[PDB]
């Protein structure tokens, strides 16, 4: 019961690498949404500042 | 004055598309033996 | 005996976890897509109101 | 033109509830060989 | 030994991986929840403004 | 009043930091089998 052990480890490590990339893309997308939402929040506040 | 007001737009299509292709490519990592 | 039995169970627990991770990624991309749409709509609505 | 502008709301309560469920559902995939 | 010690290494590595993946889902849900509430608060503000203007 | 209108700000920096941290720490879970 060792021929599958080599298969389980390689499939696991490949899955980890793909999950790393997904987490990086999630953090990047959340960072972009935060910036625009806040940059659009000040555009609305300053609009009340000129009215 | 108010003519200078400008709201930014988001572009996260790369990240969105990346999450669903990795979700598909993760299928290729399931174990199949006996 | 107890190895092959355990050499096949970790393959099921791994495959089940992969399926769950897949569904979480699809929900995450779905939520990010709906957030991107509503943000951009409310942004162009602000520009249109500034345009007037 | 004015009085016709509308800001949409977003609703992702289902996706949020799904992520929190997958998190707890992964607990069942834990391994504890005897 | 090897085939054994190797067998309970995959389990400990799999569990620790799953453990930190659960934390990533929790962080994502919290982040998505905060963005939803703020986006809808600013959406209601934009409507109320043009409503009383 | 039109002065009662205020746009809220969001702060999700800690969640973003935790995502990047988990991404890095997942490499500690990579399996390197012992050869026999």
């Amino acid at each position: 019961l060792y021929e599958n052990q080599k298969l389980i480890a390689n499939q696991f490590n490949s899955a980890i690498g793909k999950i790393q990339d997904s987490l990086s893309s999630t953090a990047s997308a959340l960072g972009k949404l935060q910036d625009v939402v806040n940059q659009n929040a000040q555009a609305l506040n300053t609009l009340v500042k000129q009215l | 004055d108010i003519s200078q007001i400008n709201a930014s737009v988001v572009n996260i299509e790369y990240e969105i598309k990346k999450l669903e292709e990795v979700a598909k490519k993760l299928e290729e990592s399931l174990i199949d033996l006996q």
